[PDB]
């Protein structure tokens, strides 16, 4: 019982963590009407070299 | 095998031409033209990244990450690394008390870091077991090796002699060992008692280098297995190697269940180490020189390791296939070997000294 | 685009005015808010000691812990403000405390690793090159010195620059190589500031000290050229005699004379010339938050200015009534923050090197 | 520079250097080999320095 | 079409342009989108290559991982060769008379271990339901016979994953 | 901050099972079927961590 | 405050000594 | 030098001449852009229809720009001076983003009634001394 | 733009060279393929 | 480029109008650039005089059309 009620336990921490990684990753800053411009570096995403 | 960009500008003009009759995409300086060109860009991109999710389907030519998953997925388990350890003989001057973490550098660069606190009273050197940081194969050294003193201590020489160096510095397994040891799992697929089963257990125990099994052996109700280490000089068993190996076979654990397996327990298996049978061959070399003995020693050495297996014949061609393989020299005819040696399962052929 | 400080235990979001600052010349970036509350109410999440975290928007700029809380009321205002710094900043005013003051042979990241474990502050590395790693033949402490006095002490002698992280780590600070960012006088401008003054550029920066003799090397060293060390370098903007000498930190050799004169010769050229502009957006072009660390293109050229690639220094953000939105951003040239190893744009191994220098995403034979 | 701990803040480490400047130790390990004598002093409190060179006078030698 | 509608529908919406399905704007739509199509269906046939048993373009590499090439599989057929890749990639099991009669029918034949017949080790493979033609399948080549003719498949293989203690004795049935 | 109210809760959630089979925890000093199967299980629990 | 600021926080380029 | 945009049956469509499409490098193909590609309403304004949905484009969080006009308000009116009043206001704000850059020099555009039943604008640039001549054409029926 | 050239300078620069150096292949020492090679590389040092 | 049809011209008895061309035209050179014509014209100035040598006699034999070995 007691084995048990800990891993249910650390689970439910490990979802809730999960939870917090998937929604930072989902969204993105650029929330802007704008026009796209022949940038060179980081084609997709990322951060400029260096 | 994805199409070429020039290909896919080919395919899109094609695609234009049809929707549109009378039209000629192609011609130079067009709204067509650059409407193709573009389209056939992106396609081309598209089509690259079809291709990187292919590749990955198979874990011989899968990338890093995918091909960890795969072996994770398939059972193979990885094998930590060590760390070394040893006697440091360190030598004070007066009573003091070395704490427990205090650390000495090898002029490498290494750190070994003692692990419990050491309480001195005398002038004089004490031995302390100390234990490496590094982790690695890195982590053992030669047999009288010095150690400086990171940071000083309050009456302790900073150098330290060990007159017996440390051991059991390992490293963690590569990728490539990891997909070689799934290909030979999916290659010879697990039975219980088959040739294949009983050549892997004879393998998978440690410093074991090949094996062979041999079945029906000496009737209808044995077998027979001869194994050979090639790490080790001699490079043929001992009795304490084949009673272990015979062990082995009789019971061991699977780790990834923790059942024990082995062999059925109707069947004789008796394992037994092979006989040395050599032969020495006359090759005639025209630039005489320590560089081609030690090429055409070395290639025949690989020839056998490779070709060469208990109850088999081998051609004298190989010897000239093996001699033949290095650059330098200019003539290369064998005079001994000229007829077809065989030999029965209990000897083993291998490479006698060459009589130049 | 609030500004949430995640105190212990609780969210707090709305704000009446906000200040926040970073840069790459010092070791922490501090923040001040205003809070306005009925009087009588309880204030013990924002107290000093607890653990906070800004975060703009989705995006944390400090973490550390509070420092001040101001309250004040007279007859006819009432003001309550809170501040707070970096987990960084806890070396600063802390005093580093070792078993033995002294490390025979060790680099400057791995003295930092040792010094910097009893708080908490992990030490980032990111300088890939060869001579910045050079390990010391010896450093002691100073006892009752503090973690910022002894790193600032062995990174100016290494000639690099310690910064601190946006999620509070120490950070052994880069200079960036790709120009990012635009701004112009026509478009993107509100405010700006040049001043470009020459009381402190010199000429030749020459630095004189003593060599190595303790131990291992006092079986070999002479006695003249234990004194006798010598290091130079030279500037061409200020055509001018205008000598300077320094005196040394440590125990010199040529290589080390020579790169301290560099390190000095390189801060006093990004400390004469400045750049400071008002624009209008927290955010960037593409839009993330302004940080330092950024090579942005500058076309001021209707007030006839004839810079055109600067280095962000310091980045200030305020939410004043009066202001709006506004970031205060200074600008350095870029020369100012490099190691002496690299240089502003003889065998296989300088080669070899170069490529890697020049490509820095690859990695290194090492 | 205006407050009073910030005036303290900006002028300690020069009295600090002051201060440390000369110092006492006592000394529990002699180092013969090299061709200047090798010190192990043990400084204030906590702090100890190895390989600290000895200057003796020319025409006089002795080993503590 | 899919594509087609999907890329009218990127397009801009108003009065001036005609989406109706007979306009120049359709008619070049549909040329523009068929490119994607083709590479959609690329990457949709790759699920079915993921599986060995069904893959085409990767028979070569899942061949080569595996080892395949050997008595079991036969000539040209290419069903005959995903199956046997198919049936090596997922084959662990006993050494069980029950076992082995499952793994010789799972490759389409028919056959019944008997006991022995002059000693205990020598079990009978009785082999029923003898067939030597194989069928050509639409994706074999073009140039293959419509019956390919191929002998002693199932011998060798189960002699070479028979028990290693043990030695069969075949026989044929019809 | 419901994001940073499960770690705190877990701990003591944690801290209270384990106080909980240190409490009811009764030595077995025999060495019989009782005391085997005791060494069974918990060498079970292992196995699976 | 400009000055009495940059003391509090740190200063990779130390100003006396 | 893009294509252009031809009327028929009132509804503009790309065409063709000889091999590939007819070509336009004039302002023309602009101006029956801007004039006539519904554009996102407002928060506040009444659709014609009874739904909920306002036209615009995927693209105009990506252009900078809103792409055309909001002469789609107008889809059923009656005839009175206020509908005159505001297709001249839409169309004047749809088309001041060329006098905002050097292309034209000046725009005068009216409306009216003509026969019974008709919404006329008529909308007069001013070119300036370089541009070059616009294309030319009239709407056409068939079938 | 013109302030973006020299980065894509750079990337295609550092490209190249790791194209080349996981497209290159090792060969036997004494074989007139390793010969060819050897010339090859020779002629293009020599025309840097 | 490929699989380009071309047409025929004047008829042709037993000719049907029809070309595919599976591989393109190669070939379509224009006129010679600044720089080509200057390293050309430098290339004429900077060459040396080759006096018979048992290397250029090499080099002349294996200039000609079709030969591809030479001895000397």
């Amino acid at each position: 019982y007691v084995m048990l009620a800990a891993a249910q336990t650390y689970r439910a921490e490990a979802a809730s963590q999960a939870l917090t990684a998937a929604l930072d990753f989902s969204r993105r800053m650029d929330n802007a009407a704008r026009a796209p411009v022949l940038d060179a570096p980081s084609t997709t995403t990322g951060t400029a070299s260096g | 095998s994805p199409p070429t960009l020039s290909s896919l500008i080919a395919r899109t003009e094609q695609n234009i031409e049809q929707r549109l009759p009378g039209s000629w995409p192609q011609a130079r300086e067009k709204t067509l033209s650059a409407i193709a060109y573009a389209q056939a860009g992106l396609a081309a991109g598209c089509h690259e990244h079809i291709s990187w999710v292919g590749r990955q389907i198979i874990p011989s030519t899968a990338d890093e990450d995918e091909l960890l998953e795969h072996c994770r997925f398939w059972g193979v388990r990885r094998k930590q690394a060590t760390a070394a350890s040893g006697p440091l003989t360190v030598t004070t001057s007066a009573a003091t008390t070395i704490p427990a973490g205090t650390r000495w550098q090898r002029a490498d660069g290494v750190v070994y870091s003692l692990a419990d606190t050491i309480v001195i009273d005398r002038a004089g050197t004490t031995e302390i077991t100390v234990t490496a940081l590094a982790a690695g194969e890195a982590g053992n050294t030669g047999e009288n090796t010095l150690l400086t003193l990171i940071t000083p201590v309050a009456c302790v020489v900073s150098d330290a002699i060990t007159v017996k160096g440390f051991s059991g510095g390992a490293d963690i397994e590569s990728a490539a060992e990891l997909l070689s040891r799934l290909e030979y799992r999916v290659q010879y697929p697990p039975f219980g008692g088959n040739q294949f089963d009983y050549v892997r257990w004879a393998r998978e125990v440690s410093g074991v280098t090949r094996a062979w099994c041999f079945p029906t052996w000496k009737g209808g109700g044995t077998v027979g297995v001869t194994f050979v280490m090639d790490n080790r000089s001699n490079i043929f068993p001992q009795p304490a190697d084949v009673e272990r190996v015979a062990d082995y076979i009789a019971g061991h654990t699977d780790p990834i269940t923790g059942l024990i397996v082995g062999q059925p327990d109707g069947v004789n298996v008796t394992v037994f180490a092979p006989k040395a049978k050599p032969v020495n061959p006359r090759i005639y070399i025209s630039p005489k020189t320590a560089e081609l003995k030690q090429a055409i020693t070395n290639a025949i050495n690989t020839m056998f390791f490779n070709e060469v297996m208990p109850g088999g014949a081998l051609a004298p061609s190989r010897i000239i296939r093996a001699v033949a393989g290095v650059t330098g020299l200019d003539d290369f005819e064998v005079r001994f070997p000229t007829e077809i040696q065989r030999s029965e399962n209990t000897e083993l052929l291998t490479a006698g000294t060459i009589e130049w | 685009n609030t500004v949430t400080l995640r105190a212990d235990g609780r969210l707090f979001t709305g704000w009446t005015s906000v200040s926040v600052t970073r840069s790459i010349e010092s070791v922490a970036g501090y923040f001040e808010l205003g809070v306005n509350v009925p009087p009588g109410t309880d204030l013990s999440g924002l107290a000093p000691g607890k653990k906070f975290t800004l975060e703009i928007g989705g995006q944390i700029v400090c973490t550390g812990y509070i420092d001040s809380r101001r309250r004040q009321m007279t007859a006819d205002s009432m003001k309550i403000t809170v501040a707070g710094r970096d987990k960084t900043a806890d070396l600063i005013d802390c005093a580093a405390v070792y078993s033995g003051g002294q490390w025979k042979n060790r680099t400057l990241e791995q003295i930092a690793r040792d010094l910097c474990a009893p708080y908490g502050v992990t030490v980032r590395w990111e300088l890939s090159d060869k001579e910045s790693s050079a390990a010391f033949p010896g450093f002691t402490l100073d006892h009752s010195e503090t973690v910022y006095e002894a790193l600032v002490r062995a990174s100016r002698a290494r000639g690099v620059l310690m910064t601190s992280n946006a999620a509070g780590e120490l950070v052994f600070s880069r200079a960036a190589s790709t120009a990012t960012d635009e701004l112009v006088l026509g478009e993107n401008l509100l405010t700006l500031d040049f001043e470009e003054d020459f009381r402190d550029r010199f000429s030749e920066y020459t630095v004189k000290g003593y060599a190595r003799a303790n131990g291992a090397e006092g079986d070999d060293i002479d006695a003249k050229s234990i004194v006798s060390r010598k290091g130079t370098a030279t500037d061409s903007d200020v055509t001018r005699y205008r000598p300077m000498i320094i005196i040394a930190d440590s125990k010199i050799t040529a290589k080390d004379a020579q790169a301290r004169a560099l390190r000095e010769q390189r801060r006093r050229l990004a400390k004469s010339i400045t750049f400071e502009a008002e624009i209008d957006g927290w955010t960037r072009k593409d839009g993330q938050l302004w940080m330092p660390n950024l090579l942005v293109t500058i076309d001021a050229s209707k007030y006839a200015i004839k810079t055109t690639e600067l280095l962000v220094s310091k980045v200030t953000l305020i939410l004043n009534d009066q202001d709006g939105l506004k970031t205060r951003v200074s600008l350095a040239p870029r020369e100012g923050f490099l190691v002496p190893v690299e240089s502003d744009r003889g065998g296989i191994d300088a080669l070899v090197e170069d490529y890697y220098r020049r490509h820095p995403e690859k990695t290194p034979p090492w | 520079r205006v407050n009073d701990s910030a005036l303290n803040r900006l002028l300690t480490p020069l009295m600090r250097r002051v201060r440390l400047m000369l110092a006492r130790a006592v000394v529990n390990v002699i180092n013969d080999g090299r061709k200047v004598q090798n010190l192990q002093v043990g400084l204030l409190d906590d702090e100890e320095s190895d390989e600290v060179e000895r200057l003796q006078n020319y025409g006089h030698f002795s080993v503590p | 079409t899919p594509w087609q509608t999907a890329f009218l529908q990127l397009l801009p919406s108003g009065l001036a342009w005609n989406k109706s399905p007979d306009s120049k704007l359709s008619a070049l739509a549909q040329a523009i989108s068929d490119v994607i199509a083709t590479a959609a269906d690329d990457a949709r046939q790759m699920l079915r290559e993921r599986f060995p048993s069904t893959s085409r373009w990767y028979l070569g590499e899942w061949e080569s991982f595996l080892g395949l090439p050997d008595c079991t599989s036969e000539n040209g057929t290419l069903s005959e060769r995903q199956r046997a890749a198919a049936n090596k990639m997922r084959m662990t099991g006993n050494l069980s008379r029950r076992f082995y009669e499952w793994l010789a029918a799972q490759y389409g034949f028919t056959v019944r271990l008997t006991d022995s017949t002059e000693g205990q080790w020598v079990t009978q493979v009785n082999i029923y339901g003898i067939k030597n033609y194989r069928n050509a399948t639409v994706l074999d080549n073009v140039l293959t016979p419509l019956r390919v003719y191929e002998s002693g498949a199932l011998e060798c293989l189960l002699e070479k994953y028979k028990p290693a203690h043990q030695i069969y004795k075949f026989v044929y049935h019809d | 901050d419901t994001s940073a109210a499960v770690p705190a809760q877990a701990v003591a959630v944690t801290g209270s099972l384990g106080d909980t089979l240190s409490s009811v925890w009764q030595t077995v000093k025999d060495g019989t079927a009782a005391a085997t199967a005791v060494m069974e299980a918990v060498t079970g629990v292992i196995d699976d961590i | 405050d400009g000055m009495g600021l940059n003391i509090y926080a740190g200063d990779n380029y130390i100003t006396g000594w | 030098t893009d294509l252009a945009i031809i009327w028929t049956n009132g509804r503009g469509d790309i065409a063709q001449d000889g091999i590939d499409m007819l070509t336009d490098d004039s302002l023309t193909t602009d101006v029956t852009i801007s004039l006539f590609t519904d554009r996102r309403a407002l928060d506040s304004d009444t659709l014609p229809d009874g739904s909920d949905d306002r036209r615009g484009w995927w693209g105009d969080s990506y252009r900078d720009r809103p792409i055309g006009s909001r002469l789609w308000l107008l889809s059923r009116e009656k005839a009175t001076p206020d509908t005159l009043e505001r297709a001249r206001g839409y169309a004047e704000e749809a088309l001041e983003w060329l006098k905002t850059a050097g292309r034209v020099s000046a725009i005068n555009v009216r409306a009216e009634q003509l026969h019974q039943g008709w919404l006329y604008l008529y909308i007069a640039l001013t070119l300036p001394d370089g541009s070059v001549i616009p294309y030319e054409f009239k709407a056409a029926f068939n079938g």
